[PDB]
């Protein structure tokens, strides 16, 4: 009976993750016409992308953290 | 129906075998020399550390710069913790939720009591932003304290949610290629995704300057 | 001396001081 | 997996927090 | 038997992967200046060759040995095996 | 689309002759060589008892640290100047 | 031990603020009661 | 069957993360993009980030707080 | 049974704060790029973001009331 | 039983409203960096921004009366 | 058993009201910063607007059509 | 319980045109923004955004067409 | 109850889509503001959006196949 | 109710591999007004694409091994 209750609740937990599979598109399209402008890349434009992307990947896994705890 | 995927049922284990020798470890990665110059190993690390050690030192410009010669250590231990993992049968420490909350936790309230102990009144003034207007006081100061203490919990679990999630798919598209005894041509195809996917996961040093940094942040606003 | 010499005896004209002195 | 009960390691975090102030406090000048 | 495996420790790092400075070490500081990593080279076939002054075979027996280490304790686990050996 | 396809036609041609030359100096070595055929038993003999699993992702993080060497030899550089 | 006087300076210093574990050691024994509690129930 | 709705129950409220999700690639996406224009970043406009990262991580975790007290 | 809509409907009903959760992260980009372009934030350019903060943040909390008079 | 599908559509009716929370992000966020160029903020600038928040409400609130119309 | 199916299809269908509700915040913040440059505002700037707000909720209203069918 | 498996589907596949309601959103609020430095507009600015706009309609109105076959 | 899965399967899997048309709107909402910049519409800038409108729409395409194997 | 429990926890986490296609909507579309600005074509301006390209996709082929984790 809530065997397809483990299923569905882990089956909508997952597409929470949507979000950050945009969110770090806008991050690697915002820096490329941040780029074009001013060519200074091994400055510190580079190491606000993956602070940018490490921050968006941190609330990225962990809505997948609560689809394992429903199935296991 | 050209290419069936298969799968492999099987329990995805985090034991817990003995630890305090696994700690102590990469410990002993690092030498250090008592010399002048040195031999061509430990000087490849010792150029490390005087990179990361000019930025986190340049935002604070105080004398909450004591506090600063801690912080590299904190990002050398889950900088090498992180990374010995990736090895076929090893175990890292940082999986576990357990040691992530005592390394929140006795650091997160280090700061909160350091201002508390000079100023005694504007730490937690900062909870005034602007020349108030009228109709948002009350929802403003029950936001920006419940956006407080959601910061000890907020920064232990983003790091042992993602550094575990990483170890999933190192085994979930690894075993599906052991459990492909059919058509071979896929098989190169999903052990090509592995060594991409390995790749990535070298972004677990590129998650500890998300944590003393915003462990920086959260050191450089309340002081 | 040598150009490996020693930790303590460069420490004699490039110098050393207590806590909390280099500021940079 | 989901764990448990966390007697463990977090005991011996605190014993690794005395090497690494040792070893990275005797590093150099610029 | 705390003299012996820290004399172990002292063997190999003076010899496969270290010898710092600080004279009275100074002649022993330049005897890894040439190394002993053309002695350790041998064992993969020719290709990690650039352990000259970042040196991979000082490091990658460690870690070659802390992965065999690991290896024993998930063979109880594993076991897989039938009534007979594989290819 | 047909640009790649050139080099790519490039590329496999190199590779085979270089293979060529690999075979030839394999085959000049064949009467002085007593070191491998001593060793490689034992990873012939284990290989026959246990060592198989889901680990061919061993290889793929053995083999990503095989690209690596290639630019430690410009780590030298980065390391011998300090 | 000298794994003490050669950063015996340093601990007086911050470990005024810095050795509040008291507020780590209640939250896990706490966390150990919990779990005891609940396979006391099973 | 009072377990087996709370299994979906915490399911479909995985997804309020999915707004903070990538609502944090855009502020961090539009930070490279004005430090590029004008090199200020030390002043405000690097302070405007983390305040507007506070102020929209503060909803992220809100929600999944509730699928927790939904849950036991 | 009838306690278990009670738990199903505050599932899908608190997905309405995550809209606060990517519509604030424009918001609080965009006082980034219009900020290095003309320094002038004492003005009513802090004063616009607020506005565009609160009144962004209305529709998140009031989703969030729905939660829980659905419930009791 | 009728309780059941009443409890779930008013919950999942309310989910509407986050689209409105996203497109009432940007007419705050566009113009601040409309006002951010031309300081001729008293004329028609306001005017449009004004125009342009009471107009995605009506998709937001539009869906809401629905949403009562369901419980109702 | 009639009645639950009449409600799920009530409550996902208004869910895609949500999606242009975001839109008609774009077109009215890009009206905003398009008059900022060329104050030529009364003739087609302002009047691209109309067009593409009554386009875009075309298609909201065009999702919104099928809760009325379904249900009925 | 037959002809309930129609009607949930529908209402599930009708949310899929809510995103290509917001698609259209945008390429409308291009052309304000970009006729606004550049008056060629009988040319091809305004010929591209009608292809634009028929294209990502269509995309969305075939997965109208899957709500009939589900309802069908 | 084999008949009762099949249907809101292939009606879910229709949901993403609509993160297709959403980002493919984009696509061409840049090169709006693409080509009224700098006139160089023959050279590489169209053919751009010619591998941008076939490159998104392989992430939306295959989500609908997902759809038929669930029907069929 | 085994077949049922398996299909809806499939298809409804395929909604989040089209939650990426979003992203890469503004990946390869945020190329054009970067290029139009600066022709330094074969620099690493479209080899920042591919990092973009590549990793936005990498949430996207992310769920879609976790749908066939539950499809078996």
């Amino acid at each position: 009976i809530d065997t397809a209750a483990k299923f569905i609740g882990a089956g909508a937990a997952t597409v929470g993750v949507a979000g950050s599979g945009a969110g770090i598109g806008t991050v690697f399209g915002s820096m490329i016409i941040g780029y074009a402008r001013n060519p200074s890349l091994k400055q510190q434009l580079f190491s606000y992308a993956i602070l940018g992307f490490a921050l968006s990947e941190a609330m990225g896994l962990f809505c997948l953290m609560v689809a394992f705890l429903i199935l296991f | 129906n050209e290419n069936l995927f298969a799968s492999f049922i099987a329990p995805t284990m985090m034991g817990l075998p003995i630890v305090t020798l696994i700690i102590m470890f990469p410990s002993l990665l690092f030498p250090t020399p008592k010399r002048l110059i040195n031999n061509r190993t430990i000087s490849i690390q010792q150029w490390l550390i005087q990179l990361t050690s000019k930025q986190m030192m340049a935002i604070h410009n105080q004398k909450g710069q004591t506090w600063s010669l801690m912080l590299m250590s904190l990002i050398m231990f889950i900088g090498s913790t992180n990374i010995l993992g990736l090895l076929p049968h090893s175990f890292t420490p940082t999986t576990q939720l357990s040691m992530n909350l005592g390394m929140a936790i006795p650091l997160w309230s280090a700061t909160v009591f350091t201002g508390f102990r000079y100023k005694t009144k504007t730490s937690l003034a900062h909870f005034l932003p602007q020349g108030t207007p009228a109709l948002l006081i009350p929802m403003l100061v029950i936001i920006e304290t419940i956006s407080l203490f959601i910061q000890p919990v907020a920064l232990a679990v983003r790091l042992t949610a993602n550094i575990t999630a990483g170890h999933l798919l190192i085994h979930l598209i690894g075993g599906a290629t052991l459990a492909l005894l059919n058509i071979n041509t896929m098989t190169a195809f999903i052990t090509f995704t592995i060594l991409i996917l390995l790749t990535i996961l070298e972004f677990a040093v590129a998650l500890i300057q998300a944590y003393v940094f915003t462990l920086l942040v959260s050191l450089y606003l309340h002081d | 001396p040598f150009d490996q010499m020693t930790i303590e005896d460069l420490n004699e004209v490039f110098p050393e001081t207590k806590l909390d002195k280099k500021k940079y | 997996d989901t764990s448990t009960w966390f007697i463990t390691i977090t005991s011996m975090i605190m014993t690794l927090f005395i090497l690494f102030q040792l070893k990275i406090s005797n590093y150099s000048y610029p | 038997a705390s003299v012996v495996p820290l004399k172990d420790r002292r063997l190999l790092e003076v010899k496969l992967g270290e010898l710092p400075s600080w004279i009275l070490m100074r002649d022993f500081t330049p005897s890894g200046i040439a190394g002993a990593f053309q002695r350790g080279y041998y064992r993969y076939y020719n290709k990690y060759v650039n352990v000259k002054k970042g040196s991979v075979a000082g490091l990658s027996m460690v870690l070659a040995a802390y992965v065999v280490f690991n290896y024993c304790r998930s063979y109880k686990e594993l076991k897989h095996e039938r009534l007979r050996k594989y290819h | 689309p047909p640009l790649p396809e050139h080099g790519g036609k490039v590329r496999l041609g190199l590779i085979p002759e270089e293979f060529f030359q690999f075979l030839y100096p394999k085959t000049g070595v064949t009467g002085p060589y007593v070191l491998g055929t001593g060793l490689i038993l034992y990873l012939l003999s284990k290989e026959i008892y246990v060592i198989t699993a889901e680990t061919f992702s061993a290889i793929s993080t053995i083999g990503v640290l095989v690209y690596i060497v290639k630019k430690y030899g410009a780590s030298i550089g980065a390391f011998a100047d300090k | 031990q000298f794994q003490f006087t050669g950063i015996k300076k340093y601990f007086n210093s911050y470990t005024l603020t810095g050795r509040m574990n008291c507020v780590l050691a209640t939250y896990g024994g706490i966390a150990l009661l919990v779990l005891y509690f609940k396979l006391r129930s099973k």
